[PDB]
């Protein structure tokens, strides 16, 4: 299953 | 013995010509088991493992919802990266993002990994011990004190060590057929010259799983590296994989020239002889 | 700005044996960017029903994809797949040599 971000 | 679960994610900005082109996938070692298309018409996370279909509707939904939100986080990433490298709004660019978890023979955590790419090139990516970062460049480094201020590594490891490691044994064990099989190459060599004084000596890898494997050609045992034409590692469509090595050698000298293959399905390691 | 060719297979997925159904593959990996144009032709013509995989990429960030369809190899029919990619300067074709 997949992960709870932005650079 | 050793296992993977891994999740790749593809965003591809196109400028006036709409919102950013979003694919990701889902492997376990070297078999695919999801997908999602930002262009395609369904929205859904989607089967792609005969394994998992068996997954209930709360399972497709869910993961329908995360992967929608990771497309926004690399829409916004788009614009963000243009920003740091002072890009035009015409030009097309790349962000890639790969995570996921390794495990041993016993099913335990190996390894966790969470690594970007912008424009084909190394961005940001978590270092071993899930605490830390390692910045490729300047812009990099910009990311790196936003992602140490919002604590993202602390977030990053609790999936890395505990949920990805959980649900690979799952899919492991559902898969099991599928997934804990290894299926040992089917090998052989082919001649044919290629003049009056030359011949091609081809070395095969058939129908094996996993992808991993070793060809070499060794004259008088000694490795041919730099002579050695060794093609990519290829599916063959069906769940198994494909590799040739070839050296051209001159006409005679057949049998000094000896192939080489390993792989985790081989009680030994095989050496393949003209002779 | 990094870009890297693609590394172009045509190949069968089992030996191929004239009237026995099959299946034709043209793998294109280590590319960058990922915009490709990939067709497999049967005598020169664009074969319509072909399928691809999902996009994916390697450890190096350099993208693949395979591109296949069914098809039943004969004596006479020459098969081929051919590529266009910002790295190619004009479309390259490469031949299915069911012979290697």
């Amino acid at each position: 299953e997949l992960a709870x971000l932005t650079v | 013995g050793s296992h993977s679960m891994r999740y790749f994610f593809t965003s591809v900005s196109r400028p006036g010509r709409g919102e950013p082109r979003f694919i990701a996938v889902g492997y376990v070692d070297d078999t695919q088991f999801v997908r999602f298309d930002s262009d395609a018409a369904s929205q859904r996370m989607e089967p792609r493992a005969p394994w998992i279909e068996q997954e209930g509707p709360e399972y497709w939904d869910g993961e329908t919802r995360k992967v929608k939100a990771h497309s926004q986080t690399h829409r916004v990433d788009l614009g963000t990266l243009r920003g740091y490298y002072n890009q035009s709004e015409a030009g097309s660019h790349t962000v890639q993002r790969m995570y996921g978890c390794d495990v041993g023979s016993d099913w335990r955590f190996l390894r966790g990994y969470h690594q970007y790419a912008y424009d084909g090139k190394d961005y940001i990516a978590l270092k071993e011990d899930l605490r830390s970062w390692t910045a490729a460049d300047m812009a990099a480094q910009t990311t790196k004190h936003k992602w140490e201020a919002a604590h993202v590594a602390e977030q990053l490891r609790a999936y890395l060590e505990g949920t990805c490691v959980e649900w690979l044994r799952r899919y492991l064990e559902n898969g099991k057929e599928t997934l804990q099989r290894t299926d040992a190459p089917k090998t052989h060599m082919t001649h044919h010259a290629v003049s009056d004084h030359e011949a091609t000596l081809r070395c095969w890898a058939l129908s094996f799983y996993p992808a991993e494997i070793t060809l070499t050609w060794q004259r008088d045992g000694e490795d041919q590296t730099q002579d050695t034409e060794l093609v990519e590692t290829r599916p063959a469509g069906d769940g198994t994989f494909q590799k040739w090595a070839a050296v051209v050698v001159p006409s005679g000298q057949e049998q000094r020239y000896t192939c080489h293959v390993q792989h985790e399905g081989l009680p030994k390691p095989l050496t393949l002889r003209w002779e | 700005m990094i870009q890297r060719t693609p590394k172009i297979q045509v190949y069968s997925r089992h030996p191929a044996e004239n009237g026995k159904s099959n299946f034709l593959n043209c793998y294109v990996s280590g590319f960058h960017p990922s915009d490709i144009e990939v067709d497999l032709l049967k005598n020169g013509e664009r074969i319509e029903k072909v399928e691809h995989s999902d996009l994916s990429f390697s450890k190096d960030w350099s993208f693949y994809l395979l591109y296949y369809t069914e098809f039943t190899p004969t004596e006479k029919d020459e098969y081929a797949c051919r590529v266009n990619h910002v790295t190619l300067s004009q479309p390259k074709i490469v031949k299915w040599d069911r012979d290697m």
